[PDB]
């Protein structure tokens, strides 16, 4: 041995909408130390049980840096599921996740699955995006969309384990 | 140009095909190299975390039993 | 009629560039994927040290009170 899949995940998105602690929190690590900031890259493992089967998600976190363009490019092509992550703090986050969109069109693969991730729902206060303009952004583009917080923990072992569903669902029909 | 233009899209036809063929083999080994390089580096990073952790988990420990000394002090 | 075959290489001309495009792309992958891999896993390193560094300073100034600061209990 166990596991029995493996999926390929990748998380992208505008520097700061808090992509890395998403996933920080997902893979359940107790610290902070990540190479996101001064290298652009890191990666993370977690197995979950989905309907009964062991299902290890390798987890990418891609930060656009042209330094590496061609390694990042290869986790674009090889990835099964890919989370686009705008910051509700943040207009343009929401506006690039257009441009990202295209990235994902254009670097990655023609059935991959796509999520688009909200991130700190929770504060309110400093609220710029509407939720409601938030799903009609993924409707549009007809995909999955989700509200998420690293730091309230909400929704976001939700999102992944949505996304895995997603994917299984789609591997389980090329029985 | 009758037998020049059933000639040539004979000729320029193959090149799109050649080339075609000659995709698949070019992305068919760009996506080969990509696995190999995501499970070679999805090691290094597995290690490096593996690595930084470990000098955590004890600076924590010291630290820790420095908190479980430092303020039975400055109690008092 | 005679407007068919403009339509054919108006097409293929710009067909052609586009695979002959993708290859000279997808061939420097190779290397690239390496010279990429390389600064990759260097960086991995240096990074990967400098974090086990800090860690360790932090357990040793962390235990020089435990020699140091505690004397200062034995002292008073
Ligand atoms: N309030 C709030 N802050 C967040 C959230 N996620 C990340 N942050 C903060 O926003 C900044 C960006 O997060 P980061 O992990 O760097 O994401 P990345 O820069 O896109 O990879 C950091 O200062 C985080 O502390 C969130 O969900 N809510």
């Amino acid at each position: 041995k166990t596991y029995d899949y493996l999926f390929k995940l990748l998380l992208i998105g505008d520097s700061g909408v808090g992509k890395t602690c998403v996933l920080f929190r997902f893979s359940e690590d107790a610290f902070n130390s990540t190479f996101i900031s001064t290298i652009g890259i890191d990666f993370k493992i977690r197995t979950i049980e989905l309907d009964g089967k062991r299902i290890k998600l390798q987890i990418w976190d891609t930060a656009g840096q042209e330094r590496f363009r061609t390694i990042t490019t290869a986790y674009y092509r090889g990835a099964m599921g890919i989370m686009l992550v705008y910051d509700i703090t943040n207009e343009k986050s929401f506006d690039n996740i257009r441009n990202w969109i295209r990235n994902i069109e254009e670097h990655a693969s023609a059935d991959v699955e796509k999520m688009i991730l909200g991130n700190k729902c929770d504060v309110n206060d400093k609220r710029q995006v509407s939720k409601e303009r938030g799903e009609k952004l993924a409707l549009d583009y007809g995909i999955k969309f989700m509200e998420t917080s690293a730091k309230a923990n909400i929704n976001v072992e939700n999102a992944f384990f949505t996304l895995a569903r997603d994917i299984k669902a789609k591997m389980d029909k090329k029985l | 140009g009758y037998e020049r233009l059933k000639e040539e899209l004979a000729k320029a036809q193959r090149e799109l095909k050649l080339k075609d063929e000659e995709c698949e083999r070019l992305s068919k080994v760009r996506d080969q190299l990509g696995q190999e390089l995501e499970e070679l580096t999805a090691s290094l990073f597995e290690e490096a975390h593996k690595m930084v952790r470990e000098a955590n988990i004890k600076q924590a420990t010291a630290e820790k039993q420095l908190k479980e000394a430092q303020g039975k002090i400055d109690v008092l």
